[PDB]
RNA sequence: AUCAGCUUGUUGGUGGGGUGAUGGCCUACCAAGGCGACGACGGGUAGCCGGCCUGAGAGGGUGACCGGCCACACUGGGAC
RNA sequence: GUGAGGGAUGACGGCCUUCGGGUUGUAAACCUCUUUCAGCACAGACGAAGCGCAAGUGACGGUAUGUGCAGAAGAAGGACCGGCCAACUACGUGCCAGCAGCCGCGGUAAUACGUAGGGUCCGAGCGUUGUCCGGAAUUACUGGGCGUAAAGAGCUCGUAGGUGGUUUGUCGCGUUGUUCGUGAAAACUCACAGCUUAACUGUGGGCGUGCGGGCGAUACGGGCAGACUAGAGUACUGCAG
RNA sequence: AGUAACUGACGCUGAGGAGCGAAAGCGUGGGGAGCGAACAGGAUUAGAUACCCUGGUAGUCCACGCCGUAAACGGUGGGUA
RNA sequence: UCGAAGGUGGGAUCGGCGAUUGGGACGAAGUCGUAACAAGGUAGCCGUACCGGAAGGUGCGGCUGGAUCACCUCC
């Protein structure tokens, strides 16, 4: 299998990551 | 496990045709010398014989070859197994290669084909296909 | 008197520094109607040349097809590559029910009646790869009653009988 | 999958995507023009398509697209809209029907008029 | 309905004749139009369409009537082909023709549509009418003077009647032993074609 | 099940009452049962069927006319 | 039903052209014939072995229908023509105007746009939209799969469940045979009959794939009562890590 | 593995469920030589939040618990002939 | 006594709007950089942690779905 759809799961995944770190506090602060 | 002595059977069958076997030998039961019977009749087996083994008896089938070396049976299938179990009425009984195989057919007076269930009027269990 | 089917002609190309280089592929289906078919698959430069190739391919490559009277004589299911063709005998004036792979090598092949399905693999190379297998399973009922060394009447049913003898 | 899985999950069909959202199970609807405007199709074709922005009685905002050569349609215009998509455009899945209420079928045609409301020429 | 335009243009579009002693089709046998000589490409959709165009423009039956007497055909516990056959030839205009009682079957329906015949005792007007075993067709007394069926009963020398049909009386009547069969059809075209076409 | 617990006349008995009729149908007392992953309890949708359409068949969709059963008659209760 | 037969080195016009001619086209014009259906005139029902002890009684209806009269006389449109998928040329326009179910067509010479000739398919219809099934074996019981295409839980133990070696007897639960009752009619199918045919309607079978009762069978599955050791496990003696 | 002394089908799979489960990470208490995310400089570079160099904190180690993921791969579920 | 409707109360559950705010898809030609595919010029990817305008970098463990191994003298 191509290494594509790998790298194409493995960016979602970073960029998913990253917006979680983003919004830390502020999900602790609503929830 | 072992679940279908039957399939086992047959399938042992299939694997000695394939591989031009002049023999095969397997564990002896009532139900299987029945279907030995049946195939030998029938003229798809040359000749069956049945020894006794180590612990209980064996069944030995002699596998009829054509001159030119080929085989005299085309498939052998299990139709009613373990789990989904096929029965059929004396009127819809299956028919093989169009008629030009035969069908194992257990009815409660034995043993018998397709013709013979159809033209005896009895349904039962089909128990495997032979073409 | 032949009859020949040019079921389908394809440009292939590979390619060289220059550019492409393109030629032409034709599968033919060669038969006389009668019982007798052959498939051949030519490739030239230009598409009567490879039609030609074809031609003379299937007719060097005969088979001959176990009709009875006008259809086959029982049920058949045949598989080559991915292809997979089913044929069942049809009562007659029926007509060939086909694909148009299968309908040109059941018409080069004389079957007048029968009822054909593909059922996987729409390529025509292998439909028809898959439908020459078909055949290639039929069994006559002589030699069906030789193999088990019984009479005809006994491994044959009633109905097959009569029909060859309708047609005799 | 064996049989006892069959009997113990069965199988389940595909669901079918509604197409035509909304008609709401008719044939055709009723709108108002709530602007008519004109559009650039995708990239591989060029054009002006001309597309109006309907609120049809099922109060569904909906843009359609207006067949023929040359059309009549300005604001607060009732229109008659049918199914139908418009490969160029996204988002564009009904059509102005020709020769229905305000819209009016198009000019100097003879050939397809049925499919533009032309009356026959006399 | 029925069709009411040119004749020779069917039968030059479909490659033979089905008037049968038409000059203007012998004189030009390609299809009708301004390419009517440019190759065609061939294709069995072609070959089963321009059967079934021939079977139902010989016999003038419409498209819609055609397919309910294939369906019927169909479920006859025959064979399709003869079937259709035989229930095309047993219309009652189609019988008038055979009978040698009208030059064409145009105008073999015409004269059927005009009531100028008798069935059975009673009057039937219906060029569909359907003709059994031991039917007795009859001219109505008043129409046995008139022109048409004067030419038709002094020139009784051609195309043969066929078996399932006899006239016995100088009157012309009509006689229908049983329905024909496949052998006496004598039709042009394949059967074959027309049930494949209708199976796609 | 991105609805796992539900039930207290609720589960059973006895004596009464009630009904054309059996029956927690109602009632007093007594016992603590009853249902549920073989999906109870909730949420959504729906009159059911002979049939109809499609399909080679299995199956899928449907319940217009005609024919049978049910439910309702402005909304909600009630009896005569 | 809107007509039928005959009708030519194949009229005019249109359109194309290689400027020759070809196509519309036997089509037309003309010569005969027939009038179905409409129109006019005349007569005129069955449905009522009915109802009524009164003399009469049909809403439909003066309808259907039958007989005369006149004359081809009053009667054809829609979609499509790049491939799938029957059926191609010219002019106009030029990445526009537009078309399109998909592939995709518009860049001054488009068989894909617009219009005209021609053609094809249907025809009192022809197309468009909406919805369901088919094609789709694309939820695969019939009839699919999981190394790399989507798809084996990270691995075990184990609950409910599913499934189970050889053999004896018995039950007749499943299975199977037959018989009785039921499965309304209508519908469907087969045959026949009646409407001038057909649709439609009636009659008689089949179907109503099921369920309930009795009677028969015991190969297989299951239950019950046993037996065996080839599976499984224990014991003993060694062995490697 | 062998002997086969013993029981006499006691087998297989297993929804849910339970347990185990690399590394990183988390908690409490210890320990810390080397290595070393982060972080500092140096260099390269047009620019170097990198590659390379010099330092270097968590962590890596132990005890007791959490976590429950991996290219946890033979990308191949278990049993049998 | 029961009893529809009505009133009071605290909760369930399904939707709409919401100042602000997160990401997603698409968009010939804008800006910034070169991450991947040839050993893609630091092999790539999986889990995890930290860091960075951004692709990404680095640590720990894992996988091959990673390229090249010339000449090579005795027999």
């Amino acid at each position: 299998g191509s290494v594509i759809k790998k790298r194409r799961k493995r960016m979602s995944k970073k960029k998913h990551r990253k917006l979680l770190r983003r919004t830390r506090v502020q999900r602790r602060k609503l929830g | 496990t072992m679940t279908d002595p039957i399939a086992d059977f047959l399938t042992r069958l299939r694997n000695a045709n394939s591989a031009y076997h002049d023999e095969v030998t397997l564990p002896h039961s009532k139900l299987k010398a029945n279907i030995a019977e049946i195939l030998k009749r029938e003229g798809y087996i040359s000749d069956y014989r049945t020894e006794d083994a180590r612990v209980g008896k064996s069944l030995v089938v002699q596998l009829k070859y054509g001159p030119s070396r080929e085989r005299s049976i085309a498939g052998l299938r299990r139709v009613s197994k373990p789990g989904l179990r096929v029965y059929a009425k004396s009127t819809n009984l299956p028919r093989v290669l169009g008629g030009l195989g035969v069908a194992i057919i257990s009815t409660s007076s034995g043993l018998l084909t397709d013709r013979q269930a159809a033209r005896q009027g009895v349904g039962g269990e089909v128990l495997a296909y032979v073409w | 008197n032949y009859i020949e089917r040019v079921v389908s002609i394809n440009r292939v190309s590979k390619v060289v520094k220059g550019g492409r280089r393109f030629s032409f592929t034709a599968l033919v289906i060669v038969g006389d109607g009668k019982g007798m078919v052959g498939v051949g698959y030519g490739k030239a430069k230009e598409v009567p040349a490879a039609i030609a190739k074809g031609v003379e391919e299937a007719r060097k490559n005969f088979f001959r097809v176990p009709l009875i009277g006008s259809t086959i004589t029982h049920p058949v299911q045949g598989e080559a590559a991915a292809g997979v063709v089913m044929l069942r005998p049809a009562s007659p004036g029926t007509g060939v029910i086909a694909g148009g792979a299968a309908r040109a090598v059941l018409e080069c092949a004389g079957v007048h009646d029968i009822l054909a399905k593909s059922l996987g693999s729409d390529n025509a190379i292998n439909v028809v790869h898959a439908t020459v297998a078909a055949l290639k399973l039929l069994q006559r009922p002589e030699e069906v009653a030789a193999r088990r060394g019984l009479p005809i009447e006994d491994v044959a049913p009633a109905g097959m009988l009569k029909a060859r003898r309708e047609s005799e | 999958p064996t049989i006892q899985q069959l009997v113990r999950k069965g199988r389940r069909d595909k669901i079918a995507k509604v197409k035509t959202a909304a008609l709401k199970g008719s044939p055709q609807r009723r709108g108002v023009c709530t602007r008519v405007y004109t559009t650039t199709p995708k990239k591989p074709n060029s054009a002006l398509r001309k597309v109006a922005r309907v609120k049809l009685t099922s109060q569904v905002e909906v843009t359609a697209y207006i067949p023929g050569e040359g059309h009549n349609l300005q604001e607060h215009s009732m229109v008659l809209v049918r199914g139908g998509r418009v490969k160029d455009l996204p988002g564009v899945r009904y059509k102005i029907i020709r020769g229905s209420l305000d819209t009016q079928g198009v000019k100097n045609r003879k050939q397809a008029r049925s499919r533009y409301g032309a009356k026959k020429e006399k | 309905a029925r069709y009411t335009g040119p004749a020779t243009r069917k039968s030059r579009r479909l490659g033979v004749d089905l008037v049968g002693g038409d000059q203007s089709f012998e004189k030009r046998p390609y299809p009708p139009g301004q390419h009517g000589r440019a190759r065609i490409k061939e294709s069995e959709y072609r070959q089963q369409l321009q059967e079934k165009q021939k079977a139902r423009f010989s016999y003038g039956v419409m498209e819609k009537q055609f397919r309910r007497y294939y369906e019927e055909a169909n479920r006859q516990p025959g064979k399709t082909g003869d079937n259709l056959l035989r229930i095309l030839e047993s219309r009652l205009d189609n019988v008038v023709y055979r009978a040698g009682l009208a030059r064409t079957r145009r105008m073999a329906r015409q004269l059927v549509s005009h009531g100028h015949f008798l069935v059975n005792g009673v009057k039937v007007d219906i060029p569909s009418y359907r003709v059994s075993q031991y039917d007795i067709i009859d001219v109505k007394e008043k129409s046995l003077n008139t022109l048409p069926f004067q030419i038709a009963r002094e020139t009784a020398g051609e195309r043969p009647i066929p078996s399932w049909l006899q006239v016995v009386g100088e009157r012309q009547r009509i006689l229908v032993h049983q329905l024909p069969e496949r052998a006496q059809i004598d039709v042009p075209l394949t059967e074959q074609l027309i049930v494949e076409l209708y199976s796609k």
